[PDB]
This record gives structure tokens, sequence and C-alpha cells, in this order.
């Protein structure tokens, strides 16, 4: 297809020698298979096989979503976040990505579609011998401006890398207690905004690091 | 001996409770108990009212004698074992005077206001010229306030005529300097030099810069 041609034409162009199919099990914590970009067009067509124990917490096939594709900003990776599938083709109903689909398909019969803007609250640590701690990296309140909140130029870079890809962001402030941020999403349909807060975790996750 | 420090200061740490020196105190004329009547109610003699009013009509003044360090006032917050406001009442409530159920010669009142740190010399000197007093003129106490004052509203305290003990060192030796009795009962030499000591201690403390004006305004400011 189209779509696919479009995503071998972004490889080609950022050198794109990797690829992340991400997938997330029943506790919204993301999962991953690394594969090298040879094996990306038997990604697209058949589909990798793994093991399906991780998503509970022995088989399947992971199905990757085309317009998902997006180049990691920092040889380049890329990532495509995948349905799951049993061997035969049916979609595995305890993959969360095909619950929340089932469940928007519903609605869509009866002509409603749900939109969701999550405002997302999280805190920035100190790491104390490669190891995280709970101690806050800033003594920052509630709106406050640098050099209160620390944390402006990790909160400036999360929000680029986000824009970089296919993501806005309506605003982002320090929060009340110390060390505390949050990052207000804008408006979007169930499925991109669940993708877009996993997306986040990761994101924010590794610049903090 | 031990290896430790033992501290008779009213508020050695912020957070927990204080010490203080309640004093019970029994006023004896004629060998017998002055503040005793078995025929009035309760068994408790005029003489007994007119002392607790004369302590309170002064106890304003009495606390720089009493509570005479800057700490002392430290001691002198709500919620803990120390009285703040000015009330005298029966046993069940804690009070600034207390009045305990034990009558015939261990009829008596408990001063509750004074701290260990001050000179018992004139701590009782004071108590006992202000007492003497309030029973030499016949001052009559204020009415007996049975319920908590913790628990009652702002507004209400101010209805029913209730005072405060002074918040602060300069402010109970302001008081101090215009209680004629209490000065002229303790002297001009002692009153003069409590004066002198106490305002070079208050005049040395309000202007240091303390490490709570650093911790609540170095960072922001
Ligand atoms: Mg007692």
């Amino acid at each position: 297809g189209s779509k696919e041609d479009e995503i071998f034409r972004i490889v080609e162009e950022k050198n794109v020698r990797f690829v992340r199919l991400q997938f997330v099990d029943v506790q919204g914590i993301p999962k991953n298979v690394a594969i090298p970009v040879g094996q990306l067009e038997k990604a697209l067509g058949p589909g990798i096989h793994f093991d399906g124990s991780s998503i509970e917490g022995s088989d399947m096939v992971l199905r990757p979503d085309p317009d998902t594709f997006r180049v990691l900003p920092w040889t380049a990776e890329a990532r495509l976040i995948c349905d799951i599938e049993l061997p035969d083709g049916k979609p595995f109903m305890g993959c969360p990505r095909q619950v929340l689909k089932k469940n928007m398909e519903e609605a869509a019969k009866l002509g409603y579609v749900m939109n969701t803007g999550p405002e997302m609250e999280f805190f920035l640590f100190k790491r104390q011998d490669g190891m995280p701690t709970n101690i806050p990296q800033d003594r920052g309140g509630y709106f406050d401006l640098a050099p209160i909140d620390l944390a402006e130029e990790i909160k400036r870079e999360i929000v680029l890398v986000l824009e970089e890809m296919g993501f806005e962001v309506e605003a982002a402030h320090h929060e009340v207690a110390f060390g505390q941020h949050e990052i207000d999403f804008k408006y979007d349909n169930a499925l991109a905004t669940a993708d877009n807060v996993i997306t986040l975790k990761y994101v924010a996750k590794t610049l903090a690091l | 001996q031990h290896g430790l420090h033992a501290t008779f200061m009213p508020k050695p740490i912020f957070g927990v409770n204080g010490s203080g020196m309640h004093t019970n105190t029994s006023l004896f004329k004629d060998g017998k108990n002055a503040f005793y009547d078995p025929d009035a109610p309760d068994q408790i003699s005029d003489t007994l009212r007119y002392f607790v009013g004369g302590v309170l009509k002064h106890i304003r003044a009495i606390t720089a004698i009493t509570n005479p360090l800057v700490n002392s006032y430290k001691r002198l917050v709500p919620g803990y074992e120390a009285p703040v406001y000015i009330t005298w009442s029966g046993p069940n409530r804690s009070s600034l005077i207390r009045v305990p159920a034990p009558r015939g010669n261990s009829t008596r009142i408990e001063i509750r206001s004074p701290d260990p740190s001050c000179n018992p010399y004139l701590a009782f000197a004071a108590i006992l010229a202000a007492g003497l007093d309030g029973v030499k003129n016949k001052i009559e106490p204020p009415e007996r306030v049975e319920k908590n004052i913790y628990k009652l509203t702002e507004e209400e305290r101010e209805k029913l005529g209730i005072g405060m003990l002074p918040g602060t060192l300069k402010e109970a030796i302001e008081c101090f300097k215009e209680d004629e009795l209490l000065v002229s009962a303790l002297g001009e030499h002692v009153s003069q030099s409590i004066i002198n000591v106490a305002m070079a201690d208050w005049d040395s403390y309000r202007t240091q810069v303390h490490q709570w004006e650093l911790d609540r305004y170095l960072q922001t400011y």
C-alpha cells in the first residue's frame, strides 16, 4: 500500500536502521520488539511473531499500525504501535488497544464519538548512584517560573520531541508540589489520545534519564 | 554527672509541650485556711475570690516576672498544656487559675501561667502583692468559664470579655511598667533591673535574622 511506501521513503531519507514494534500490557507498561530495518517489510506484511505471555503480566503476531510510524528524534530509530492478533488472524481480545478499538466501534454504530484531552501530571526526581529516588529536582510551586522551576529545559525538550512526532500540546506548567509538573493535551479521539499518553510517558522518562 | 543537660527553659523545642511551673497557692489567716468557708456554696470563702480577682487584675503585669524570658512567650501558645486566656474555673477545665476539689486545710488555687525559668522570690512576691490587694480592695473576679476556651470562636471570646496573656516579652514589660502596685511591691531597684535586662534581650532578639526567615524567603525572593 501507499502508507507503506511512505514509511520506506522516510526510512531511506532519515537513515532508519532499527524499528521498535511497540505495544502495551494490561497494566499500561510499554513493551516492544526491536527489529532491524531489513525485517520492516516482513513486519508490515505477514507480521512478526512473539510470545504473548508478557501481555498478561504463548504465540501471537505483531500488526503494526502504519499511521503510527514515527522516527525517534534522538543512524536513526523508528517506532510502530502494534495491535495483537492470534496466529490465525483473529484479534486478541486481551490487547488493551484492541479493547478500546472495539468499544469505539460500538459507540460508532450509535453515531457517538468520544474526544479526550487529558491533563498529565508527573514528578521529576533526582537519581542517586544510577538508581531513581523520590527527591524533587526543584523546590517550585504552582505555576512557578525559573530559576524556581529548574525543569524548564527538560519540559521544553519533551514538548519539542512530541511536536516532532505529530503531537500537539495545549500548555505546560509547574504544579503545586516540589518537582511536580503538568502537560495539558489537546483534544483528540480516544485511540489517538491513548497512543499519545503512552508516547508522552516514554519520552518524558527517556529525556529525564 | 551523667553526661546530660537539665534545663528549666519554658520552650526548648518547637512543636512539643513546654515546661511550666504550676504554683499551688493557699492563704492562711490566723493558722486556719483563709480560702475555706463551710457555710458558703462549694465551701469557697470570699477571701479566695478576692485573692483570685486581684491576681487576675494584675496577671498581664505578673507575666513579666513569672514568664521573664523571650522564649517564655513561645510556651504561651494554644494547643499545649499552658494557659493563654485569662480565665478561672473548677478542676474539670484547665484554665489560668484552677480551684481543685480538696477542701478544709487543703483548700487552694493553682496558678498555671508561670514557667520554671522565673525568679521564685519575685514570682511569689508578685502573686502575694496582687492577691492581697484584691482581698483588701474586695475585687470581685470575673465569671468562672467552665466551657473550653480553645473550641470557642474569637467573636464569642470577645463577647464574654475574655482577655489574653501578653504575646511578647516587650508586651508584658509594657504592662508591668504601668502596674504601680507591683513596681512598689518589688521596689524601684528590682523593677528597673527587670525592665533593663528584658529590654536588652528584646532589642537584641528583634534585630536578629532567624533561620525561619532564610527558610521562608531566601529561595523565592
Ligand atoms: Mg497542674
